[PDB]
């Protein structure tokens, strides 16, 4: 029912579209795609992906301003300035802002002007914007919000199981470090950048960069304000990343008790979001994983009874997209006028 | 003696500056760089390089626009429009245009309008009025008064030409094809994203990527005799630097054997091409050619003639360093032959 | 209908088992594996694969030596000396020798002595008395009673042969050279360490590595007419799988054009080589050929004739999957026609 | 003055030999090299390295059982069983055991039998063996010890700055995670291994493996027994690794105070071992670094006043070798018999 528009047909743009195609009876409906690239570009890359692999569906370049996916036709436009996009003309109810530039009130807004009704930012919001992490506080949402951010790929992982911890052992304080696959943001070869680290090789180094997911947790778990904070390491992998949380709780606890708690929630409340895995695996073994976070049980370890460390895997691309969809999936429900 | 500017402080441009620094006593003298990032972004990257490794020398940030390599200052400006450049004010004699954008007469010449005397493009010209030179081959063909805009060809073409010559000039090249397993480059996407060439748009780091290349045809530009006889493709493979060419031209001459073809190189190597060509008999691998001053190196043990007429060669060349080194020789030339004597895409 | 054993549970052997599982109804029936690691090490790696991705099916560990793929059991033994193998006891009809060690008559035959009926080597034979087949080319040449030890050639040779044929058989191949940008392989060092070939001893992951290859010559083994006319090298590049060949043979025929050379393939592709050859006109890259059932795929837009006589082709082939798929066809055949040094780099 | 024998001319074997060639007036003197590989193998790989780059020196294959380095001649033998090596015949005073197999009393001992006097194990010792980390307790050494281990590449990094912490803020407890380059130990392609993780792709994954450096710290810093423990992540890089320590100290402290302390020690006592770096760099920027550990100051962060996180780089190959040499450099001094 709910008409959707994908702006920024990049990795999350496409990982999303596809994430969608796989859902059954989706309140969402993609109708237009806006990306600096021509219909050719949109077709090819939606069909041939170097990380998700060739898309199982018939994808042809039907039209001069459209592409076809199993028959469902979609228009492809291209204006580097949103205001122009015919969101109003096409009655765009929701826009999936995955460009990486329009992350602020001012920017995301240009979509509203174009005639769009709502703008889901596929990234953390800059400034005063509603941030929601499906599984951590989606009930906070109200059809009243015109601009929401579905947080970062990291936060969307770290959050779910942080809630589980605090909500059970009480997080006093704690740092975290996310060994992360690289992203479009990094330079393929030592080239200029505003982050002289991110500006480096990307594929030949462990690139320490900073992440907001640290304080962003607090954004959705008000309780942890200023209790968490960490950095990130960009290692030579195109996808799937791991977080290394280290919190100090009040209630003395032990290894398996922690994991247990996780499982319990993963089987009840967080079913579909969090999950545990005992089988000793590795990065690649976590591609296309519909869940936001996956605890590597056998790794979890406690110290001095109150210092807990938890490792957790997550597909920064797919898993996130599945969340983005789940959020938009929500906007479609609890939508009045 | 001669004042030099470097427009484009990236890989090739920085590889340049490096090449130039630790040198005999080049008549060249870099006094300005145009890196759209300031002294910070321009310094850092000159000091710490992922492919060349930390630069060996005190590099400090003086002024708010004037870093220094061991005391010697280098003023640094930044503007996408050459016209606004202080070439005249500073009195720039040579400009190393290493951006890959200004490669046509009109463009690269914008530097002259700014007050530049001569412009060297670190890539093939898109025009036709611009001379393409390849040290080792036809460098003599360059003399003052003859065009104030030249192109040091391609990294590939500058690796091919040299040994392509010795082949035809001492065996007669009928015609042939060629391929080049090439280290990925900045023009490629890091991860699958929009790009005018749906091949370069694929993860440069996880694919063997086929992409056209003129480097083959352009050989003629320096070796007319071959005009329209060579040709080929290129394959991008997950290797940040150092590449190899796979030439397959069926010769005109008799039907010589393998190891003699080599000897020709070996001969022309320690002779006329002493500094350009070379033959390495010891079985190594790409990484062993990092920082190689030779514009081309043949893998002895790889050469092999098939049907008496068909010869096959394989050469090694560092695309960053090597080329940059020639680019400093070609700019070294300009100075030795200078008076005092006689739909815009990609990203 | 026919009991099969798999000696060597690594890449090619595992790629085999997988290929075989999700199949129409192969007469083959894997009942035993010989992975020097037990049910654990042999299971895990069948379920989770870095290049094929988590195997889609319930794989559980029954017994202490008998895992099961969706209920169907598979007994697993382990011993470096085939002679000690229970081939006879179990009554093994075919053995997929995928270790890369037993590739000579004396060796691979040790399986017969243990009680094996027929042995298929997943690599080129080092002997001369062993037949080299390449589905699509000369598979007919195989008939029961004719040697109980065959070789499914090389990954490269099985990619070349097919389209090499169509070239000579419909244009006449004078002779030519070839190169193959090849995904690194197990025989290479991870980091610079001792290895009988100072090229393979270099970091497989950070070098373009030149290494000899007979795959070129061996074409003859299936296509006699070419005997001693082809040849070439190989280049290892940091890419875990999927490779490309660069053939440059100056033809005998007229001086045909590019796009027609192609048409021959295209013709012979949907015709006699329907399942082996194929031509992809859409500009893709290596990663797009993962899990490709075709023994060879030509990049249309890459083909190009130079001097009327010199033709140049480029083909795409998944070295793991593709080959393994043929190896299941060649084992599928057997059944349809049924009544210094020693070590050296491990 | 001290005759040395390199057994296991692998990465640490060669990284060492070369590390040595660069030292001025070295009490050490290499005379024999034992590795499964022929004189060819020893030459080539000592000259052409894919990580240290071609060796600046003339390296030829002089002899049927020797190689030459700038004239200095060295014998190359090859027996998979130590006992045979002519250590006694050549009067081998010290053996640099870098094979990865002879790490126990029984094993390393076969060297003693061959006629060798001492055995320096280029790895952690298994069982009851003297473990010393140059800069952390080399004074514990005594010419009495016939078999010593120079700990692991990780421990040799983590130790130095742990001492600094505890010795100043008092480490109560703390975990750590080391994002580590891969090593000869990993499988290049999913192949059998006793560690089904290490058995995976290596270059395509973040491979969680376990490390002893956790408890090994205590080995050399008796005080921290059972206070530290962590895991490790093998990421796609051939060299240089980073450690992510997270200790809880008693004495409340803040960001820059910690770093300060580090610098102080790095300028005085640990001068040559530890060191700080403010210039925002990345992996590759730390090749050939003579020091054991290097603190990434700008990354150091504190929480709730007592939870300290410190990131630290280190060249698991070179820097370690330089330590190995420094240890052997010591055995030569304070050597009586
Ligand atoms: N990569 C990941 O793992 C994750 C990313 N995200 C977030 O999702 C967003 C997208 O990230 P990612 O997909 O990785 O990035 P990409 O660069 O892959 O995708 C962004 C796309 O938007 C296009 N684009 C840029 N500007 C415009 C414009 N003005 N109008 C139309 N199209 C435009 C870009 O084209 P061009 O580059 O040519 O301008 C590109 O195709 C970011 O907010 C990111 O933080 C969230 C979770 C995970
Ligand atoms: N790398 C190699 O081995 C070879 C490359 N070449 C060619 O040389 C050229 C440069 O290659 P490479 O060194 O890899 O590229 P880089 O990306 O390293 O360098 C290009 C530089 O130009 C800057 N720049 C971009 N646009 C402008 C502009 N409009 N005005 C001023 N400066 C600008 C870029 O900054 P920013 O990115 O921020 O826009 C960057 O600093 C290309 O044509 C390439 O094909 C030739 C032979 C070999
Ligand atoms: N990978 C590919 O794309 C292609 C490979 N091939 C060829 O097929 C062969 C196998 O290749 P690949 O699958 O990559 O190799 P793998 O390493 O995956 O498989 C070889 C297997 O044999 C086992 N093994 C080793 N020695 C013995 C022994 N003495 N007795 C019993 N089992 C043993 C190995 O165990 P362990 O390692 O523990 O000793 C391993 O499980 C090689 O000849 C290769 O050249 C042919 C075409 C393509
Ligand atoms: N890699 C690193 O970063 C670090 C490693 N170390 C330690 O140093 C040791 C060596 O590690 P590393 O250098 O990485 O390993 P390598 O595998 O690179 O080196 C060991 C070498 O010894 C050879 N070898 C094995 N057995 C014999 C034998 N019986 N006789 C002669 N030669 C033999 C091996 O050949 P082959 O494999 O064919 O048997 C190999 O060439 C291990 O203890 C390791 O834990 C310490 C710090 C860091």
């Amino acid at each position: 029912k709910l008409k959707v528009a994908i702006n920024g047909f990049g990795r999350i743009g496409r990982n999303f579209l596809r994430c969608w195609h796989g859902r059954k009876d989706s309140p969402l409906d993609v109708v237009v795609i806006n990306d600096t690239g021509g219909v050719k570009q949109a077709s090819h890359l939606l069909k041939y992906d170097s990380i998700l692999g060739t898309f199982d569906a018939d994808v042809k370049t039907a039209g001069d301003s459209a592409i076809s996916v199993d028959g469902k036709v979609i228009k492809v436009v291209s204006d580097r300035n949103p205001v122009n996009l015919p969101w109003g003309d096409m009655g765009i109810d929701l826009v999936i802002e995955g460009t990486g530039v329009f992350v602020d009130r001012d920017g995301a807004g240009k979509h509203l002007q174009a005639g769009a009704k709502k703008v889901l930012i596929t990234a953390p919001g800059k400034g005063d914007i509603p941030t929601y992490v499906v599984g951590v506080n989606e009930e906070g949402y109200t059809h009243a919000d015109t601009i929401i951010s579905n947080a970062s790929c990291t936060t969307n992982c770290l959050a779910p199981f942080v809630k589980v911890l605090d909500q059970k052992f009480g997080i006093i304080k704690g740092t975290m470090t996310t060994t992360h696959s690289y992203t479009g943001d990094q330079r393929l070869l030592d080239a200029s950048h505003r982050d002289l680290r991110r500006a480096r090789a990307a594929c030949l180094n462990i690139v320490p960069t900073s992440t907001g997911a640290a304080k962003a947790v607090a954004l959705v778990l008000p309780n942890l304000k200023g209790k968490l904070n960490g950095i990130a390491l960009r290692v030579p992998t195109p996808n799937v990343s791991v977080v290394d949380l280290v919190v100090q709780v009040s209630k003395k606890t032990f290894a398996e008790e922690v994991n247990a708690a996780f499982r319990e929630s993963a089987d009840n409340e967080l079913k579909g979001i969090l999950s545990v895995c005992d089988e000793p695996l590795v990065s690649i073994d976590f591609r296309c994983t519909d869940v936001s976070s996956t605890i590597d049980s056998s790794l979890t370890m406690v110290m001095g009874d109150d210092m807990v460390k938890v490792i957790a895997w997550y597909d920064n691309e797919w898993g996130y997209s599945q969340r983005v969809v789940d959020l938009a999936d929500i906007v479609a429900n609890k939508w009045q006028a | 003696k001669l004042k030099v500017a470097i427009n484009g402080f990236g890989r090739i441009g920085r590889n340049f500056l490096r090449c130039w620094h630790g040198r005999k006593d080049s008549p060249l003298d870099v006094v300005v760089v145009n890196d759209s990032g300031g002294v910070k972004s321009a310094t850092h990257l000159l000091k710490y390089d992922s492919i060349l490794g930390t630069f060996k020398a005190d590099v400090k940030i003086i002024d708010n626009e004037t870093f220094s390599i061991d005391g010697k200052p280098i003023k640094v400006v930044s503007n996408r429009d050459p016209l606004k450049l202080p070439w005249a004010e500073l009195g720039i004699d040579i400009v190393i245009e290493g951006t890959g954008v200004f490669v046509d007469g009109p463009g690269a010449g914008k530097h002259i309008q700014a007050g530049a005397k001569k412009v060297i493009i670190t890539a093939p010209a898109k025009g036709s009025d611009i001379p393409t030179y390849v040290v080792g081959v036809n460098e003599k063909d360059y003399g003052h008064d003859v065009a104030n805009i030249i192109s040091n060809a391609s990294c590939t073409t500058n690796c091919l030409a040299p040994f392509v010559k010795v082949l035809d000039e001492e065996l007669g090249i009928v015609k042939g094809t060629m391929t080049t397993t090439h280290s990925y480059t900045g023009d490629q996407r890091l991860l699958d994203a929009s790009h005018r060439d749906l091949r370069r748009a694929r993860a440069a780091a996880l694919n063997i990527v086929p992409t056209s290349t003129g480097a083959a045809k352009a050989v003629s530009l320096v070796l007319p005799q071959l005009k329209g006889k060579l040709n080929g493709i290129a394959l991008r493979v997950p290797t940040p630097n150092v590449s190899v060419v796979d030439l397959v031209v069926n010769i005109e001459k008799v039907g010589v054997t393998a190891e003699d073809v080599n000897n020709a190189f070996r001969k022309a190597a320690a002779g006329p091409l002493k500094g350009v060509l070379d033959v390495c008999d010891i079985p190594l691998v790409s990484v062993d050619f990092r920082c190689s001053d030779f514009s081309s190196t043949i893998d002895s043990s790889l050469t092999m003639v098939m049907g008496g007429d068909m010869v096959k060669v394989v050469a090694w060349y560092d695309n960053e360093w090597g080329y940059s080194q020639r680019v400093v020789d070609l700019a070294d030339l300009v100075a030795n032959k200078w008076p005092g004597l006689e739909c815009k895409l990609y990203e």
